[PDB]
């Protein structure tokens, strides 16, 4: 029937040609263009194309656009099943109505039932004001399904436009949030209400723009230049992730060699203890082909999280970054690493940790901000993990920070150390000041005590003698040791005690 | 500024980018866990190569170990190499001429340097190229001609002087915080008008060190 | 044997008589006195009384004190088995050594195996500096057992002295932290290092005192005047809590009547919508005998969490407090309520929620602080819970805040509303300004439309017609309805999908 | 200041406190989940009643439904009442004399008012009383002579005048924020020295409203 | 660093050259030679090479030998993961101390967690007399691991020397 094709073409128009032209003039793709770019060619099957809202308040009965402002369906990304929904900004500003939320709920239920990833593309305005509390009920159903799917299937949210009001809480409960720079923003309350209440004049970009949520608020996991780059990076990320919490990490044929040595790593650690180095260089020289998908790269840059591949299999990486804040652990880095470790453990992704940390960040700002619980979050995530854990200490591991950074005491499977590792309670000077507090009023005796303590304890060998370090390895064999360790540890079987859930501090 | 490719250099760079994209796609199509056998799919031969605002409509045809790249104007250029991802240099033959091309990682593409020319290379399908054409060209903002100190600490060394020209990526000062040095680098190009902070001073967050 | 009794008496002296006297001169009890006060008379059995350290560094071999700075064992509180450890401040400053941590690990393992609560009493210094990395390893073992026991047995930490360095992370992962005012403090980094690094001068009280951790940092769940009051309140809390995640809430004979009506509640809600009221009064008139154990009373006072009893059984309560910040939801209140709800769900404690919330707190400070994820925490906790959930709307429930506050859309079992409830997307004025944005310039028309919207939608009846509210009830029947609902819901059986754990935002 | 109980009033208050403590302990010992049978246990009859810095050594003996309280000097004060926890008034007979005591629960005790006398009542065992005697008497630091505004908002009303003496727990001003009023109350005692703000003024946090 | 390689070479000597020569004169291989012969070429990864005892009784503090009389680790046999430990007869007669038993317990826990076979090579004397009841406690921990792994992973014991006492 030509009438069916005509109705399909009418439904594909969304709001109208003028709305789509405005969307393109903003530099943004349409919802259907985004879906087409995300999925494999010809793989998209659309659900609920002709769904219409049933509201009769405020003259809504005269505006019935098929689809109700969201395009839902499923397809394949690199041949693997994915479910997705893309909000159509041209239809009532992408606002969520009862039928809109019903379509989203259908796609969420299908994704959870089929144990496949679900992708959310957000370019909307929130609950539709004309529909009243029905929109809120639909939002609540979507939230309930987001919580049900958490830790079962990977959930990815892509913010490619406005996201305000109750709309933001659905991406917040997903695993990863990505934003498009200069065209997307997220906030619970809009600039107008902020002005009316707090008398503060702020634009949408200054309130919830990509930079704010990628570098300050810990909300977004990354930002991209435009829609095309963001969607291509989403496709790239999907190739790293397991489809669910059962199938395990995907495998590809690796062009790299697991037995290659990296002689340049033998000179990575500077002789001067005060001289920093780039840990990202070590990570990118360890992973296959130097390919690393970094997570939250712009936020809490004293730590590094991201996905690489070792021998063709996805591996999570956590590493202190000495280039930023001397690589100390603060609240922001602790929360970032904790969430990343929790995700990796929930989906059976092994974690490799590179440790160079002198301790925690001091000050009243950290203590008043809850650094105790925030650091306990990372400690809890590491101690809870049952995936393989391989830890490499490069230069420093002091005290509680050493304990937290996936030490053997919290359940690490293999703990290696470079010859430059320094595993101690604290620095030599402070340890001497505490132990020899009675003779702190000297100049040569204090120096002799400090030198003796440095020679005895500022090394990896006290830990090695206690068995806390499995082996002191040469830096050039790091990748080979990691690959062999992960290959052996693939069969790890461990279980936490039976519980409804843990009580990790929030 | 490195000149953009033009003529045979541009053609060779586009062919190499297409070959690298083909190799990466062939490896990518072998991922496990697919819904059905990946052999039951087809590769879209038509491709678009964008070399820093320069389009090339090309076709990639697997012919044995080497790859055959055919351009719009009838010309074909076989590509043969043993390059593997992660190798910094692409070495092989394009057509019947040996070539060495630097390959650098790029988001959704590769940065290529050859024969004195450099360009960012992205390979799309025709539909992907059409969609990418809709994306705007965004202009950077810059810095307010001041070197704000990003972290509190003590200034250790200043390697610049007033009325001295600095380019982007040039170190400007070293600030040590908690027994760890931090090398500050220029984010723009210009001359340092004056120096405010001095070696031994303790600065704070958003403190003026020098003006451009 | 008289020699055995003499050795026991010598071990009971801890550090020395002078150090015990100094402890008493600070107004603090000794560790053994605190254990005696906590447990039922004559019920304490002590483990590892004669354990001593094996360190030979820095002359430690000449200081061998039995117990190694901690008293461990088990007893009964009101006849119910509890395990406990109390750090002895007189022995090396309470610092944690290898044998010290081994004793703590033994008591933790016993508590987990027996499925009994474990109480930690902290008056210490952290890791013992003279023992090096062995103390860190012991701390790591303690942390691992804290994480393993999370959500299985209730873990209570009582801070009755200094708690510095790596010591603070064990209480941080427990369920509840209580502090003694003017004598206890907690911080990751001490004042001396803070002065050295950040150049600011702070005392121990200013950095980590009881007030800071009860009102600013979200660390402590409460503070008490002295040791005796704190320990008695700990006994009371233990009477409130289940022994493990299997046995359910304890039951006592209630002196109150579940069928009594409270006529005073019919006048609790002021006629003026801008006038607040005390929600704590409603909570204390609903619970049995007006007995309510509030949790985190001094922190995020726009929300209320705590334990009460209905018909002699423990019930958790969450309620917006209109007296503070108009009862809005912000990051602090969201995190507090989310942690409380997670604890209640983990241990099969039903939750009653009183809702009067106009929305979320606006401003750049909230958005930059991550209000999206912090509110998502409470939404996640409510949507995840499988314990009975009873919700009562008193005055206001607007938008996303209405969704989050245990609405039927996120899994609430019974949702009641008072006649003064106002369930809507937003206020009438803003809704009219959005719906009728084209004609905002006509004052009389705007007022008429605002009045019409207020009549139509600022009521509980639109939600009642959609089935979102089970029944609009009289305020004087609130306790009777709650008691009957909980009695019916005791047999509730539901489960989340199979997973290692969720990925709740942190 | 309400006077502390003296003589027979203090004895009656101590007897009432002991009876309430006995009733609460008897109910408490019936909790479920105990390791062994609660009946296979003994209750320590000797108690110490601390009555606003005044100690009474008493013995509680249940003579059937009622309770018998015996003091150090040998006097016995039988206690008979039907009071239940949560009831604001304790009504019954203490030593063949009907009494009415206001009961306001507090932490680990009760606040009692009777015959014009008020006192905080806590019941310990002898060991618990001995341990509680080790606790220090902490003094409140008080508050400064300035009334800062705890929240930003608009001042709607001020119920105090210039040079007016106020006591603790008395309203001082009303501040409205986010369409909700907030009644501010005096935390100390002192005449108002100056009023810095009036109606219609928008004030931020930690802003001086009135000075004592 | 050459110092790390020197420390490894010193740890590989066990008791001393004379003890190893006496071991070879009995027709017996060393513990490391036995491990090398058992595993696929180049597959052995050693745990706790530098572990030493912490005893201070009867002059034991003057005899700190890296490894504490046992070589532990994992490898492959015909490409399949196996865990193993070989008691070094040259170090205190192969006797089991606290750190010795801790290394054995680590390898047993790894074998059980990874669901791989564990091979025990015994050339020893029993519990180290100088390390009191701590040696007995370590033996008990090893026994508990043996019982926990029974019927889950195959456990193979090879007696290549004295095996006495506990
Ligand atoms: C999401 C938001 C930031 C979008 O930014 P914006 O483009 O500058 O705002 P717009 O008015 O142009 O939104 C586009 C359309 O979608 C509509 N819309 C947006 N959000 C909506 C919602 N939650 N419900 C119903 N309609 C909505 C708008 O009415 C508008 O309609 P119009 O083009 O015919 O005039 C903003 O619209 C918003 O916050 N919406 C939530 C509801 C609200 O509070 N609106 C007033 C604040 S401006
Ligand atoms: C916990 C702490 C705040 C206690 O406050 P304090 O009473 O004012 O400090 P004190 O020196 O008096 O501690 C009491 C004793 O316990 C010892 N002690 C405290 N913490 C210790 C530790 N982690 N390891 C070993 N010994 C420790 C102290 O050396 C001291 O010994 P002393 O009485 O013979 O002089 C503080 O001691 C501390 O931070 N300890 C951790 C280690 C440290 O950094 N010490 C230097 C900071 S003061
Ligand atoms: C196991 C055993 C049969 C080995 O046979 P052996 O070679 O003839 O006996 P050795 O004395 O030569 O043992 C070799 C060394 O290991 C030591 N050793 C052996 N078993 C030990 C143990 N359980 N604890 C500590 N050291 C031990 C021996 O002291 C001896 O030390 P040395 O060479 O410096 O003299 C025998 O040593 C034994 O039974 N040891 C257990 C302890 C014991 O009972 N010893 C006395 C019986 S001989
Ligand atoms: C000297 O400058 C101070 C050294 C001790 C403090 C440093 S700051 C970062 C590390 N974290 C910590 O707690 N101490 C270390
Ligand atoms: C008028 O004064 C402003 C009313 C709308 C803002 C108020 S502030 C607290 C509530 N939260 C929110 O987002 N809006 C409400």
């Amino acid at each position: 029937l030509e009438k069916l094709e005509e109705r399909r073409a009418q439904a594909r128009l969304g709001g109208r040609e003028k709305r789509l032209e405005a969307q393109h003039k903003r530099g943004k793709l349409t919802a259907r263009e985004r879906i087409e770019l995300l999925l494999d060619h010809g793989s998209f099957e659309e659900f609920d194309m002709f769904v219409q809202h049933r509201s009769t308040d405020f003259g809504m009965e005269k505006q019935k656009i098929p689809g109700d402002g969201v395009v839902t369906g499923w397809g394949t990304v690199n041949g693997r099943t994915v479910f997705l929904f893309s909000k159509d900004f041209t239809v009532f500003g992408g606002s969520s109505s009862e039928a809109h939320a019903a379509k989203i709920v259908k796609v969420q239920d299908m994704a959870l039932k089929m144990r496949a990833p679900i992708i959310g593309i957000f370019d909307a305005g929130g609950a539709r004001i004309q529909e009243g509390v029905a929109a809120l009920g639909g939002h609540g159903e979507v939230f309930r399904r987001n919580v049900a799917a958490s830790g079962v299937i990977p959930q990815i949210s892509v913010i490619m436009g406005p996201c305000a009001g109750g709309d933001v809480y659905s991406p917040a409960m997903t695993d990863f949030i990505f934003m498009v720079r200069d065209t997307s923003y997220m906030f619970v309350t809009g600039p107008d209400v902020v002005k009316t209440v707090t008398n503060e004049v702020v634009t949408a970009e200054e309130l919830g723009g990509a930079k704010v949520h990628t570098s300050k608020s810990s909300i977004a996991d990354g930002s991209f230049e435009n829609d095309v780059e963001a969607i291509l990076q989403i496709r790239r990320l999907l190739d790293f992730l397991p489809a669910n919490n059962i199938e395990g990490v995907p495998e590809i044929e690796s062009f790299d060699d697991v037995n290659r040595l990296d002689k340049s790593l033998d000179t990575l650690i500077p002789d001067n203890p005060n001289k920093p180095y780039d840990m990202g260089e070590l990570i990118r020289r360890v992973v296959d082909e130097g390919d690393f998908f970094e997570i939250q790269a712009a936020y809490a840059r004293n730590i590094i999280t991201g996905f690489g591949r070792v021998e063709g299999r996805t591996v999570g990486f956590v590493a202190n970054q000495p280039l930023v804040l001397a690589g100390v652990l603060d609240s922001d880095a602790s929360r970032k690493a904790a969430r990343f470790v929790r995700f990796c453990n929930a989906f059976s992704i092994p974690i490799v940790t590179f440790v160079d940390v002198p301790g925690f960040l001091p000050g009243t700002a950290q203590e008043y901000g809850g650094l105790i619980k925030h650091g306990a979050k990372l400690l809890f995530a590491y101690s809870q993990a049952t995936v393989p854990l391989v830890t490499i200490i490069t230069r420093k591991a002091f005290g509680g920070a050493y304990i937290v950074m996936a030490s053997k005491h919290v359940g690490a499977d293999l703990n290696y150390a470079w010859p430059t590792a320094q595993i101690a309670v604290m620095g030599a000077k402070g340890a001497v000041e505490i132990i020899f507090r009675a003779e702190i009023g000297d100049a040569d005796k204090v120096a002799e005590r400090t030198k003796e303590y440095e020679d005895r304890f500022l090394s990896p060998f006290v830990a090695a003698e206690r068995g806390y370090i499995d082996e002191v390895i040469m830096p050039h064999s790091t990748r080979k040791r990691i690959a062999r360790a992960l290959g052996m540890l693939r069969t790890k079987e461990m279980e936490q005690p039976r519980k409804k859930h843990d009580n990790i501090p929030l | 500024i490195a000149p953009e490719p033009e003529g045979p250099v541009a053609h060779r760079l586009a062919a190499v980018a297409a070959a690298i994209d083909h190799k990466l796609n062939i490896r990518k199509r072998g991922i496990s866990g697919q819904m059905r056998d990946p052999s039951l799919l087809t590769f879209q031969r038509e491709r678009v190569v964008v070399l820093s605002g320069q389009r090339f409509n090309v076709t990639v045809d697997p012919d044995g170990d080497d790859l055959l790249v055919t351009f719009d104007d009838g010309t074909t250029a076989p590509v043969r190499s043993a390059w593997r991802p992660g190798a910094p240099v692409w070495s092989g033959t394009v057509g019947d001429q040996s070539v060495a091309i630097q390959v650098r990682p790029l988001l959704n593409g590769v940065f290529l340097q050859h024969a004195g020319a450099a360009a960012e290379a992205r390979v799309f399908t025709r539909r992907e190229a059409e969609l990418a054409d809709l994306m705007p060209v965004k202009e950077n903002a810059g810095s307010g001609k001041q070197l704000l100190c990003p972290m509190p600490g003590l200034v250790k060394q200043i390697m610049v002087s007033e009325g001295q020209e600095v380019k982007n990526g040039e170190p400007l000062a070293i600030v040590e915080a908690m027994k760890m040095e931090n090398v500050l680098r220029a984010e723009r190009d210009g001359t340092i008008s004056k120096i405010a902070a001095k070696e031994g001073d303790s600065l704070a967050v958003d403190a003026v060190i020098l003006e451009f």
